[PDB]
This record gives C-alpha cells, structure tokens and sequence, in this order.
C-alpha cells in the first residue's frame, strides 16, 4: 500500500534543529511532490510547505512564516523526505504532516508531534476543586510535557468523568482539570509518566 | 516492594522464621503453642505455619515424626507476625509508595480476604495485610472453584502450592487440575514446554499461534479427525402383506 | 487576489441522516478545462487528514460511496448519503486554483446531531492551598451542553481566562468547558455562560 510513514518529533527549547523524516513506500516517489502540513494544537491544518518532484525542477515553496527557516529535500535512491526545521520558536510545538501532493493531498501519513518549548520536566501541581454546596475535581497545573492520564477513585469511577484536554500557559506548562458529576468523597490519581511523580489527591467542600 | 520489604526484613532473622507443612489444618491448629500461627491454609491438607524458632524447627519436626515433606524453609524469615508488625513505616509503606489499583478487569484473587475483590486494595495496605492477617488461600480457592476455575498454573521453579492445590481436591467433590510446575532440579526449556503441554492436557488454553511464531514452521499435512462410527441406520419401516 | 472560501462551519449530523456541508468560494474555482478546482478534505478527530473528494466532484479511492461531490464555480456541496459515526470530524474546503494555500480553512465542525441541552455551569473557588501556593485558579466547568457556542465571561473583568474544551462523547454526545481563570495572589480578594441552552445570563460566583 501507500505508506507515508514519518519519523523524527521531540522535545526543544527554540533555536534548536530538528529533522522530520518521510519514508515513503508503495508509491514511485520521485513523481509526487510531498508537502509539510502543520497543525498547530486544535486549531485548522496550515501547510508549511513542499519540494516539487525531480523532474518538476524540485522547487521548494514555502509557506510565509518559515522562509529562511525551514527547508524541504527529498530523495528517491533512499526515498525519504526532509523537513528541516532550523531556529525553532514557540510556533512550532504541533503535529506535522506529510502528505503526497502540492496541490493534491494525499496519502497525508501519520502525524508527527513536534513541540518547541522552554520548559523543563516537572510533576503536577495537584489542586482539588472543592465543590460549591454539585461536581468535584482536581487541577494538574504546571506539568510538561504530555502524556498524562487523570483517574477517578482509581479508575473505579468512570461514567462522569471528563478529564479536560490539557492547556498550555505562557510559561511553557500544561494544566489539566479533570472532574466527575455525582452526588455524594472521591480520589484523583494524577501520572505525570516523563518523570514519574504520581500524586493522589482526596477532596472535601 | 518486594526488594525494599526483604531488604528491610533481613534483620529479624534469628528471632522467628517460616515453614510450609502439608499437614491437615486440625491437628496444627490444635498442637501450635509458643508464639506459634498458621500464616496461610493453603488447604483442607496444607497449611504455611509462621511462628518462632526452635518450636516452628521443631513444627516441621512435630512433621517428621508424622513423616511428611519436610522443609526448612532457607529463606526462613519473619511474617503474618508481630515481629515485623511494629515496623508501621518501612514494612508497611515505604515498601509501596506509589500504586493504580484496577477495575474489574480480568477478574483476580486476593486471598487475606478470602474472596474475590476488585484489583484496587492491591497496594502498601496488602503487604500490611500479609504481615498481619492470615492468609486463608484455602477460602479463596474455594470461591475459585465457586466461580468456576479448576485448572491452577503454579508461577514458580518447583511443584509445592500445585502439590497442595492437589490436597484442595484430595477432600473436595470438584476435584481440580494442578499443572506439575518445573521439578526441583529443572531449569531449561525442555522442562517449559513438558508443562506447556500437561497445561493443554490439564485444560488450560494455550494459544498455540504464539509458541510457532518465531520458530518459523509450516503447516504440512496431517491425518484428519478419526471419527469412531457407530452403526447409524433408520430402515424404512415396513414388511410386504 | 485570493480565493476566499466559506462553509457551514458549525454544521451538526445525526447518524443514518443524509447530510451536506457546502462551500462558497469568492473567486471562480471553475478553470478553463472545465474541471473545478476545489477539494474536499476529512480530518477525523485525532487522526490524518483524508482526501475524499478532488476536482470538486471526484471521490477519491478508499473513501466511502456515502461522500458526494457538486457545485459550480462558487457554489460547492459535498452530500453524505449515509452519515455514520465516522463521518464526523472536521471537512476542510481546499481550493487548488491559487497554490500556495497558507490555511486549509476554518473548517466545517462537524458533531453527532441530539436536541439542544443544558450547560451545567459549575463555579468551582480555588483550593485555598493553591493560594498558598503562589496562584489562584477558580474554574466555571460547563458540563453536558450541545451545541459547543457558548460565551463564558468572568466579572465582578474578563482576560484573563484561557479555554479547554473536549469533543463529543458517544452516548450522551454532548460537550464539556473548562474556563479556568489563572490567576494571581492580590486579585483574588463570577463565571456566566450565554449558550442557546438557555437564554437567560447565569451568574454564579464563588
């Protein structure tokens, strides 16, 4: 089949170099174009740019927020293609993509999560969220970088329980908010995996 | 935990040790004395026996003059007891810090309960439970039989809880399988797969499109199933006028 | 200039219901060969992007028959014969007459369709230990509402509230919101929503 397998996310601090790579296999590469679509978290898909085929010249158009920044190669003999990201900044942390045509999307890959941030490894500033007089919960703010995963009475309680997506300061860090709905007394398990700092919090009004 | 719990629990040693007896559970219970207790029936034909020394020495020896598998357990350490009891900080949560207690799941066995429970008391609070309680395997065994679970696979180098899972059925009507685990003296793979294949015979499934994966075999052809044939036949019932 | 591209951005399916989500381009999409020049993307929630339709009315292979093209050089509709529960996810309008194409659009936000509901506007103060801990963190958890347009103001003013939401659940396939107001050690010596859920402003405080 067509396969646009991608390599290459991480951890940076802006101003760094980073290498995505696109292995391509089931398709002749040399006659697609592949291009670099960025998602930046949530919002809509912005392309970032693409190498026109060899025998297209291999023009690299890229988009106006990466020039001189960023540049595409590729290669048929060892059939990958390259985006370089050089002097990352803060834009950068998002899910890039690469998929088989300029104009024509196509096989799009996987999706490659790239995140550019000043922040160091830390565990959760768990604060509970006592309730009015009603839901109860439990904050994780200040950890990086993700994964996390947030349970209730252990992962006993699980009809209610929405475990927020997490949300980005400016200082770099993430913050979910994940609360049950049941009238009552619960646990809040909190994981931060990268550093293993499991923190358990019991709430009262 | 269990590196911290041992670690720790190496400095009793000389005061108290463990034994495992096969002995029925009445004639122990009646003759223990001394700071001397059962730590875990294991059945109606088995029961581990946690109390001092030169009385639990001489409980495996109140076994030899009866004559039965007599072992001194080198490991020989302190359990199920007050001697470890009085550690409320290094043997009762140091050892377990951190915890995620599961759901339901595949349903599991605790046993210091003697039922069934869901996978979330499984922490610090259990090896408190294994130092304090008993642990009545025995009753949990049974509740396994009551939900229905017969064949019993033992995790280990050497048949001694299988062996007692036997004395589970040696009195019991539902008597259950007990897969002879590795002999004491195996270590090879030879020894694995004689258990994989007495699993299989016992009843355990095994998922045989997992032992052939990395052998890279072929299929070949086999004779088919050898249907025994009875003699069938419903002739039409009628005789001619 | 640019072609600028719209749709029904809030578009709402329920399953086994015909649905169309359509486009209106500014310029004319329509290129002399008689082909039009607009496609049809599907990112399915937390997935890659899919082409399903190319040349306006083209279905790409591997896509299923229920994904319908038309339109004429401004005017475009993609008509789900069948929308299932994998035909939700955002449907990018991606015109190809002026490449390069900075943005694939807002997108159309497509969600399982139920009647309207009700936001559980939940005014949650601060752990007080978190103020001894150097912020202040009051979260308005709306909880259960559909559809997902609903203000959330912070007064008594508002600025300072950064947002997280979570896509539709399956089988109440509602929304959830959490507004949280970080904050600072002074300050903190009111949380309302205007979804269509309701119509009246909610003010609770903490």
């Amino acid at each position: 089949e067509v396969q646009l397998v991608q390599s290459g996310g991480g951890l940076v601090q802006p101003g760094r170099s980073l290498r995505l790579s696109c292995t391509a296999s089931g398709f002749t590469f040399g006659d697609y174009a592949m291009s670099w679509v960025r998602q930046a978290p949530g919002k809509g898909l912005e392309w970032v740019g693409f190498i026109r085929s060899k025998a297209y010249g291999g023009t690299t158009e890229y988009a106006a927020s990466v020039k001189g920044r960023f540049t595409i190669s590729r290669d048929d003999s060892k059939s990958i293609a390259y985006l370089q990201m050089n002097s990352l900044k803060t834009e950068d942390t998002a899910v890039y993509y690469c998929t088989r045509g300029g104009t024509l999307f196509d096989y799009w890959g996987q999706g490659t999560l790239v995140t550019v941030s000043s922040a160091s490894t830390k565990g959760p500033s768990v604060f509970p969220l006592a309730p009015s007089s009603a839901a109860l919960g439990c904050l994780v703010k200040d950890y990086f970088p993700e994964p996390v995963t947030v349970s209730w009475n252990s992962g006993a309680l699980t009809s209610g329980v929405h475990t927020f997506p997490a949300v980005l300061q400016s200082s770099g860090l993430y913050s979910l908010s994940s609360v049950v709905t049941v009238p009552s007394t619960y646990i809040c398990n909190v994981n931060h995996k990268p550093s293993n700092t499991k923190v358990d919090k019991k709430v009262e009004p | 935990v269990v590196a911290l719990r041992s670690r720790v629990i190496a400095t009793m040693p000389g005061n108290k040790g463990m034994a495992s007896i096969a002995a029925p559970a009445g004639e122990v219970r009646a003759r223990i004395g001394d700071r001397v207790e059962i730590a875990a029936v294991n059945g109606p034909r088995s029961v581990v026996v946690a109390g001092d020394s030169d009385e639990l020495d001489r409980l495996v020896a109140s076994c030899t003059t009866e004559c039965i598998r007599a072992k001194r357990l080198a490991v020989d350490y302190a359990s199920h007891s007050s001697h470890v009891e009085t550690i409320r900080d290094a043997l009762h949560a140091e050892l377990g810090e951190d915890f995620h207690p599961l759901p339901g799941f595949v349903p599991f066995f605790s046993t210091v309960t003697g039922r069934w429970t869901q996978p979330d008391e499984l922490d610090a609070g259990y090896w408190y439970r294994n130092l304090r309680r008993t642990v009545r395997f025995a009753d949990a065994v049974r509740a396994l039989a009551e939900q229905g679970y017969r064949t019993f696979l033992e995790v280990s180098a050497h048949p001694i809880l299988t062996a007692a899972i036997e004395e589970i059925g040696d009195g019991s009507g539902a008597d259950l399988s007990a897969i002879h685990s590795l002999r004491r003296g195996d270590g090879s793979l030879a020894d694995f797969g004689e258990a994989l294949s007495r699993a299989f015979a016992a009843g355990v499934a095994v998922d045989w499109e997992s032992v052939h994966l990395g052998t890279g075999a072929r299929r070949v052809p086999l004779p088919t199933y050898p249907f025994q044939r009875e003699r069938v036949w419903l002739e039409p019932k009628p005789v001619a006028r | 200039d640019v072609v600028m591209t719209q749709s029904p951005l809030s578009l709402p399916v329920t399953p086994g219901e015909p649905a169309s989500i359509s486009c209106r381009s500014s310029q004319s999409l329509l290129h002399s060969n008689g082909y039009n020049y607009l496609d049809w993307y599907l990112q399915k929630p937390g997935q890659s992007p899919q082409l399903l339709i190319y040349l306006g009315s083209n279905r790409a292979s591997g896509v299923p028959d229920r994904f319908s093209g038309s339109g004429s050089g401004t005017d475009f509709t993609l008509k789900i014969s069948r929308v299932e529960a994998e035909d939700v996810g955002v449907y990018y309008c991606m015109q190809s007459l002026q490449t390069p194409r900075l943005t694939f659009g807002p997108g159309t936000k497509v969600d399982i369709k139920r009647t309207v509901a009700a936001p559980s506007v939940f005014i949650f103060p601060p752990s007080d230990e978190q103020l001894k801990s150097g912020t202040a963190s009051v979260v308005c958890l709306l909880n259960n509402f559909y559809p997902r347009g609903a203000k959330v103001q912070w007064k008594v003013q508002s600025g300072n509230s950064q947002e997280s939401v979570t896509e539709q659940d399956s089988k109440d396939s509602t929304y959830s919101l959490s507004s949280t107001l970080t904050l600072s050690k002074a300050d903190y010596e009111a949380c309302e929503v205007t979804h269509q859920g309701l119509s009246s402003p909610v003010t609770k405080s903490f």
